[PDB]
RNA sequence: UUCCCC
RNA sequence: GGGAAUGGGAUUUUAAAAUCCC
RNA sequence: UUCCCC
RNA sequence: GGGAAUGGGAUUUUAAAAUCCC
């Protein structure tokens, strides 16, 4: 049928509208109606006191203009930008009273754990113009929404509600983004609520600094980013995916419930809208590590990277020292390169499938356990970056803490979480109960290096040769520094080091 | 429930303009990268022997004009938001205006584009005698 | 101008594609076409994030190309690969509520047993690309499409679907042929369902031997057989015949039961494959034997034809000198080949219908209890291989077993089997209801050759000169062995041996 | 439901295509067994004076070429299988493509046979003039 | 953990008509291998054994229960521990309801402050880990006091004024 | 509202 | 085409209705 | 007839 | 309260209907 319900008549006036009053050919009433068009009849006055109430669901964001940005991309472009990524759900209300046949936004909930409540506020039409003003509303029928009853007398006017949206979206994503991608499940209701505070045009730049403009204010027509976003009102030029156009039957608990249980609380917005970033993340990330995919830096990337590399040769270097094994079983190494190139020790390299060496000297190992137990009874183990269900009691362990929030780790699915330095890995759920068999590795510092001469250092962490006598000279007292910054830094990233309980640092006392 | 009032083939461009910051501009980019223009409005009927007048209380078009609705011409009565007027009122709704035959493929376009001499009446350069 | 179905553009979008992605003329909207041409509007921007499913409905299989061989074989060559006969049936879903006018694979199923079950995927044309995703998908309507339902929540990826196709398909058939043949009942889907994991080409050669290449792989560029396909993911050139196109008509299970009752439970995939074999087996073979074509020796076959001589002779041999019967009729037995030609006995020979020689040298015999118990009173009857309802109280008797399944016996039609053995013989089903006028034959050896000559030998069925003694001579000792393996393969390869019951190895010890 | 794409007279090469192992191989083969061209192509109605490159985003078509839609020029499209490219994208598809006109009977086999010289961008041997 | 079960309800009828088909009631018995507390029962032997010895035992013998809806709470058991607690959720699922009943009867009865004057059975190694953590915390206090040298220590948190290291030249003080 | 039978 | 069923309890008000819990 | 959303 | 969808093909007769197969 040629009908649409955007911008549905939902007045219960029996009577159309007046053709000088009516907005389209279908508003208009029977009795004016001649031969497919309109005539004039003196004998009804036109209303000048009815109000109106307009529906707002049925938009379709599927327009190609030359010079505006798409709203919804595709899911490469998600996979770009998944730090830009914010659940969004919304739980809704009928017009009961005066008008019939659309729902309001009531409570809007985000994945950052928000919950925003609304005056249940229309568009209505009148003899002017359309008003925006308050509507009579009732909550759905349904005991699974009996909870949002309490709701319907504790809502926000939405001039409060909009700023509230602005300032949280933009605290949020200040420092990982500079747009906002909004993870949908049935996108209807989301665009009818985002109606209400999303506008939309040609791409812009922030009024105070190179930015691109992420929101907008109707006070003074001014664009600025999430930096410079205080007192804005709208959202400007958002992006957003539908999950549920991804091939999915049933509802959205049903699908979340396949791949993850930390998530419940179905027919809350701001749970909801959790459930939906978790299913996106699931679907899109935890399958295997694409090296394809580069993401931009935002931080402290290189100098994690720089200090995970300074630590990851400084401690099995001083392990080779210390008890100086004869072979060492190295696990978990993309590449056949040894971390001491100058160790006089038998390396020998294992994993389940390394990334594209040309060195086939690395041996299949998919490890576990309770089968591999027997693997490795001699020698030194290595693993490090390695998510094993249990580590052997010979091993040196880095491990990362998926507890640790940052703007590098990101919440993920199923109690793991989405590490994002230069590629997106996704790791899962830490567990204590992997170390039982190896204690926290301590801090230290070692080096052999001849050195030449504001507090001189005093620790007794310094192993050094100079550090033998009653004074340390200054490049190692420069160094040491260094690398306690260095460590420091990748303690806080969230790595976690592990070392095998006979470790101590005695040993490398007696390296000198 | 309720009743539908509008057809599917405005469903995009009035979900275009409902979104943007400025509705106006919205729609002559959404013209100009080849979309169709507005359907749906109200055309009046009548003896085509009026004053000619651009918004008239009653249908007064001129030999080459045809009379609509003036609700169904406003673009932002139509995308059902604000009025840049200076109060918000709206100078077409409630009148009838007068569209030029020539134009009333795109009437909302052409009350978007064009404008009104207020010492006659009628449209500038459209059928205004006094310039 | 007329159109086709294939590649049919199921996407819900009203509007056609720019004149730079519409793959055909077809597929350009009518903005731009133009006198039989299209032209460049510059205005008008082109789509960057449509996904138009693409229907894979309609494929024909009809090439006739130098190299390449043809999928669609002619029934006389099929039922010299009868050996490589696997009927195969799919289960559908419809696409739904993104795009309407495509039907895709569910569930996949052979007449080996097994049902495959795939999450409903599709080929999806994007601005850049052909993307294989996964698409919404809905089960038929229809009370016999409700058990459907539950398999829209437990599909597989197809990239392991394939594998376990070449995988199933490879472990049953590296004992019985070089290639495939699919035995369909209407070829539609099947073709749109195979365009998932059947490529084509030239004739090639396993990668490890040289045996026909049936398999591919895409993760090395590789071909191998039925025995060297582990890992591999694509079948690589088979062959199909579509049974319906043989004269019939109505469905499948109307024409299937005209002649079995042992197959049911339409609408099942595997089921449906079993019964589209059975069909094809019945109207292939059940009418008669057909001397003219030959089948390879792949096992054991000489083998079991030389064991089955010999224990024929032996036993026609004990049983003639034993009781010494005035006639003995080889019933079923058109040649005048005698077993033992100096047995002091007249013979006479029958046929079960009527062979191409018109001279007197045998008389017609359709044998039945009901018909023909009284005419063979006197002497023996010698049914080697001839099936009838019952027996006469004074036969020695031949008969296979259809219920032992090997490589030389595949399943039959209506409970019988077709046995391959340099010829295709359907045998109907094993009853032993028609041997209750006789006995299992005992296991015996007998010597009448003189016993002119490492284990000595201690059994007593050795009806021989040297058994009388203290111990049986080495040349009988390895003869009785070698009777005895010849039993044991004969008897193991589904044939039972049947004597009248006053049969008694007593008489011929007297012999001596 | 749903528009149809192609016409039946590419019922039989665009099957066996899609099938192959190699398409390109499988199409030539079918080409020199007496098979016809893939038909139904998206040809442009233009000015005949462009630049004459091979690919452009513009139908620049020289007065000896014709120029066509590339998404139809491209095997792989026609037949909605993998590209060979090591990234999987199509360096046809959203372009327009210039087939001189002794060879545009068969413009799907001339952009498989044929190569684009990198520092003029014409079609090697057609246009091309570097040596 | 205990000698005993002790169900915890949210509404107690549907739970009762549950424990008709798992639940036996009696006198107090003994285990059948030791002399601890009967907590379970076998109708295949008519014997009774506690938690340690109840290999293939099919019915629970004397379980004790309490009814937390019957202290003075109105609505249903999800508004009302949600108050409380957001780390639980996903209701009428049964495991995820005896969650947060427990978890709420856990609010009720102990979140408040903690209760002296209710003493607990030493199940396991308490009386260890409390005299390492006295030890550690006298070498710590005693090792920072001797390497800073600070004026003074201040023991938030304690309202007993028992130094660790009484030797210590530093002065204490004691807060709540 | 849901299920069974034909 | 044939047929069946739509749980348990508490409280209040005037058998019925409402509210609340499961 | 079926599904999704509230 | 809002909304969506109801697959593919062949044959015959007068775009539609019917039949048949999947
Ligand atoms: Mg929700
Ligand atoms: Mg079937
Ligand atoms: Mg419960
Ligand atoms: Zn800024
Ligand atoms: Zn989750
Ligand atoms: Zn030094
Ligand atoms: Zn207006
Ligand atoms: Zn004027
Ligand atoms: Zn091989
Ligand atoms: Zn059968
Ligand atoms: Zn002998
Ligand atoms: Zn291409
Ligand atoms: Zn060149
Ligand atoms: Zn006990
Ligand atoms: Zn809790």
């Amino acid at each position: 049928e040629n009908v649409t319900g955007l911008f549905k008549d939902c007045s219960k006036v029996i009577t159309g509208l007046h053709p000088t009053q009516a907005p389209t050919h279908l508003s208009v009433d029977t009795k004016f109606k001649t031969e497919g068009l309109c005539v004039d009849i003196p004998g009804i006055p036109k209303d000048m006191t009815y109000r109106r109430l307009i529906s707002m669901m049925g938009f379709k964001m599927n327009y190609q203009v030359n010079g505006y940005p798409n709203m919804f991309i595709t899911r490469e472009e998600a996979i770009r930008h998944v730090r830009a990524w914010i659940g969004f759900d919304v739980e809704g209300c009928h017009a009961t009273r005066e008008a019939v046949g659309t729902n309001l936004p009531l409570q809007l909930g985000f994945s950052t754990g928000v919950n925003l409540v609304a005056v249940p506020t229309g568009y209505v039409d009148t003899p002017n113009n359309t008003d925006f003003s308050r509507v009579s509303a009732k909550p759905p029928p349904g005991d699974q929404f009996k909870h949002l009853i309490p709701l319907m007398y504790k809502g926000l006017p939405w001039n409060v509600v909009r700023i509230k949206i602005v300032q949280m979206l933009s605290d949020t994503l200040k420092n990982l983004s500079d747009r906002v991608v909004f993870v949908l499940w049935a996108h209807g209701f989301a665009l009818t609520s985002m109606k209400y505070f999303v506008k939309i045009g040609p791409e812009r730049t922030c009024c105070l600094c190179d930015r691109r403009a992420t929101c907008f204010s109707t006070a003074s027509d001014t664009y600025a980013c999430w930096h410079h976003s205080i007192g804005f009102d709208y959202v400007y030029n958002p992006f957003m995916i539908d999950v549920q156009q991804w091939g999915f039957t049933g509802n959205l608990q049903s699908n979340h419930d396949l791949y993850c249980q930390v998530h419940g609380n179905a027919h809350v917005a701001s749970c909801d809208a959790i459930m939906t970033r978790c299913l996106a993340v699931h679907e899109c990330f935890v399958k295997r590590v694409d090296w394809t995919i580069e993401y931009p830096i935002i931080g402290d990337e290189l100098k994690i990277n720089a200090a995970c590399r300074k630590v990851q040769h400084m401690v099995v270097k001083a392990a080779l020292l210390a008890d100086k094994f004869p072979v060492l079983h190295d696990i978990g190494n993309p590449k056949a390169i040894k971390c001491v190139p100058q160790a006089d020790v038998e390396w020998k390299f294992y994993d389940a499938q390394p990334c594209s060496d040309k060195a086939y000297k690395i041996e299949e190992l998919f490890y576990s356990y309770a089968t591999h137990s027997d693997k490795f009874t001699d020698g030194v183990c290595l693993f490090w970056n390695c998510n094993v269900d249990r580590y052997p009691a010979n091993s040196i362990v880095c491990r990362f803490d998926t507890r640790v929030l940052s703007n590098l780790n990101l919440p993920g699915c199923d109690g793991g979480s989405l590490y994002v330095n230069k590629h997106a890995f996704h790791t899962p759920a830490f567990d204590k109960s992997a170390f039982v068999n190896l204690k926290q590795l301590p801090f230290f510092y070692y080096s052999d290096s001849p050195c030449e001469s504001y507090v001189p250092l005093k620790s007794a962490t310094c192993i050094t040769r100079c550090n033998l006598g009653g004074a340390v000279c200054r490049h190692h007292a420069n160094e040491y520094r260094l690398y306690l910054d260095a460590y420091n830094m990748m303690i806080s990233a969230g790595f976690s080091l592990w070392v095998y309980k006979q470790f101590d640092t005695y040993n490398l006392w007696n390296t000198f | 429930a309720g009743n539908a009032t509008e057809v599917p083939a405005n469903s995009t461009v009035l979900s275009f303009c409902a979104f943007a910051v400025d509705a106006a501009k919205a729609y002559k980019d959404y013209l100009a990268s080849g979309g169709q223009p507005i359907t749906n409005c109200v055309k009046m009927l009548c003896t085509h022997t009026g004053t000619g007048q651009a918004i008239t209380v009653t249908p007064e078009a001129n030999m080459d004009q045809e009379s609509f609705g003036g609700a169904s011409c406003c673009l932002y009565c139509r995308c059902h938001i604000d009025h840049p007027n200076p109060k918000g009122f709206c100078d077409l709704k409630g009148k009838y205006v007068q569209i030029p035959t020539t134009c009333a493929n795109d009437p909302v376009g052409f009350t978007l584009k064009n404008t009104v001499c207020t010492v006659c009446g009628m449209w500038k350069g459209y059928g205004c005698s006094c310039d």
